[PDB]
C-alpha cells in the first residue's frame, strides 16, 4: 500500500504532461456547433408602413 | 344669396371650421401572431 506514494513521485513527469495537453487543447481551434432545431424559424417580412390608396380625381 | 338653403350634408368648402385637427378616442384590440418563442429552441447553457 506504501507503492502508491513511490507511484505518484515517479509518475509526477504526468503532471507536465497533463500541463501541456491542457494548455495546447485550448491552443487548438474547437467549435461546438450549436444548431437550429428541427423547428424551423421565420421574420414576418420587410414591411413599411405607408398611407393607402387616396380617391383622386 | 342662392337657391339651395336647408339640406344636410357637409360639403368640401370648409370642412376644417377653423379647428387645426378633428379627434377620435377609443380602444384598440389585436389579435395578431407573433413569431415570439415559448423559451424552448435555445441551447442547453442558456443561462447565467
Amino acid at each position: 500500500a506504501s507503492l502508491i506514494y513511490r507511484q505518484l513521485l515517479t509518475n509526477s513527469y504526468s503532471v507536465d504532461l497533463y500541463d501541456e495537453i491542457e494548455q495546447i487543447g485550448s491552443g487548438k481551434t474547437q467549435n461546438v456547433t450549436i444548431n437550429p432545431g428541427p423547428f424551423a424559424q421565420t421574420r414576418y417580412a420587410p414591411v413599411n408602413w405607408d398611407h393607402g390608396e387616396i380617391n383622386d380625381s | 344669396r342662392t337657391r339651395t338653403v336647408n339640406l344636410y350634408g357637409l360639403p368640401a368648402a370648409n370642412p376644417n371650421n377653423g379647428n387645426e385637427y378633428y379627434e377620435i378616442s377609443g380602444r384598440f384590440s389585436l389579435i395578431s401572431l407573433v413569431p415570439t418563442n415559448d423559451d424552448y429552441q435555445t441551447p442547453i447553457m442558456n443561462s447565467v
